[PDB]
């Protein structure tokens, strides 16, 4: 097969600036002056959408084995995965994708912590939920503390893709305990370390309140 | 408008086959071939093959080992793809796409179906438990925890879809053959609890719908 290698894996570009994404083919995808190369944009939850075929904000360039997609000017809704795809030979093949991130100003996460519902405790479980919403950049770490001691087991995290409107990220962290272990401790703390503050953001509750 | 409408999500046991459909509208279906594409995760698109709706000729990616069979019902403008002897490696979103030329002689995939999510698993269908997340007594953030269901998908809405801004519904996480997901909604503090906020959860696979009001803590 013709192998397509994209570079970089991800890039962050400011609004109005130029983004350049590379695709290298393992052999020529040209003949008769025609480049049999397409580009696709895939937004989360959506099918790929054809952007460019062969070689006005999206422009393809290149020849032989060397191709690139240029986006200019970059807009908020351009956050997406971008794929190259060759139609020079069967089987058709795709690159591994490049994530375009929109660079925006830093934004501190809005942190909210929730105790287990009475409904869940009745069935014998206890999930503590922490939402860390609308932050930028995407790098964040969440630490769970129980009575001041870090807890690692029972933590499950989920992240959103970058918001197509405000270019932020959100995260949900859930610490799941048994009702038995949960009722043996008093203080539960979601602790977030993010570029936006030197001190970690702390939200907590006490079970006995 | 050109539209390709695919069949719904499938949960299938290992070793069986699954047959998914792709119905075209808004164009002459037999004037365009149909591509099929597998997406096993966000950074993988793999071409399965291309089917001539007019002639019935097929060209397959050999990597599927002949396990894929492409057919058509011309009278209903519907293409089918059957994938046989399934394993967990076949769990993926499957797309159909129309073959067209935007540039002369260059095969492109120009309109795509919405995708069909196939889950290959022996695990049992299980309805979700829906837990409301209320804060104690600016903006207020409320939550909904949707726990212990299988398979995907669930749909979460707030106030039957009337609350759309300020919602974050997070990707589900699988553990021990059960999914958990959460959703938050942020609203003006003057609007809850003086007005009602409800989490609406639907789990089609278990034919379950649950509405849970977010009730202020007593």
């Amino acid at each position: 097969d013709i192998v397509l290698t994209q570079s970089p894996a991800s890039l962050a570009v400011s609004l109005g600036q130029r983004a350049t994404i590379s695709c290298r083919a393992s052999e020529s995808v040209d003949n008769y002056g025609i480049s049999f190369m397409n580009w696709f944009q895939q937004k989360p939850g959506q099918p790929p959408k054809l952007l460019i075929s062969a070689t006005a904000r999206f422009i393809g360039s290149g020849s032989g084995t060397d191709f690139s997609l240029n986006i200019h000017p970059v807009e908020e809704d351009d956050t997406a995965m971008y794929f190259c795809q060759q139609s020079k030979e069967v089987p058709r093949t795709f690159g591994g994708g490049t994530k375009l991130e929109i660079k925006r100003t830093d934004a501190a996460p809005t942190v909210s912590i929730f105790p287990p519902s009475s409904e869940q405790l009745t069935s014998g479980g206890a999930s503590v939920v922490c939402f860390l919403n609308n932050f930028y950049p995407k790098d964040i770490n969440v630490k769970w503390k129980i009575d001041g001691s870090e807890r690692q087991n029972g933590v499950l995290n989920s992240w959103t893709d970058q918001d197509s409107k405000d270019s932020t990220y959100s995260m949900s962290s859930t610490l799941t305990l048994t009702k038995d272990e949960y009722e043996r401790h008093n203080s539960y703390t979601c602790e977030a370390t993010h570029k936006t503050s030197t001190s970690p953001i702390v939200k907590s509750f006490n079970r006995n309140e | 408008q050109v539209q390709l409408q695919q069949s719904g999500p499938e949960l299938v046991r290992p070793g069986v086959s699954v047959k998914i459909s792709c119905k075209g509208s808004g164009y002459t279906f037999t004037d365009y071939a149909i591509h099929w594409v597998k997406q096993s995760h966000a950074k993988s698109l793999e071409w399965i093959g291309v089917f001539s709706t007019y002639y019935g000729n097929t060209n397959y990616n050999q990597k599927f080992k002949g396990r894929a069979t492409m057919t058509v019902d011309k009278s209903s403008s519907t293409a089918y793809m059957e994938l046989a002897r399934l394993t967990s490696e076949d769990s993926a979103i499957y797309y159909c796409a129309r073959k067209s030329y935007y540039v002369d002689y260059v095969d492109a995939m120009d309109y795509w179906g919405q995708g069909t999510s196939v889950t290959v698993s022996s695990a049992s269908t299980t309805p979700p438990s829906v837990y409301p997340l209320a804060p104690g007594s600016s903006m207020v953030t409320l939550g909904c925890l949707v726990k212990g269901y299988f398979p995907e998908p669930v749909t979460v809405t707030w106030n039957s879809g009337s609350l759309s801004s300020g919602v974050h519904t997070f990707p589900a996480v699988l553990q021990s053959d059960l999914y958990t997901l959460s959703s938050s909604v942020t609203v003006p503090s003057s609007t809850w609890p003086s007005e009602t906020v409800t989490c609406n959860v639907a789990h089609p696979a278990s034919s379950t719908k649950v509405d849970k009001k977010i009730v202020p803590r007593d």
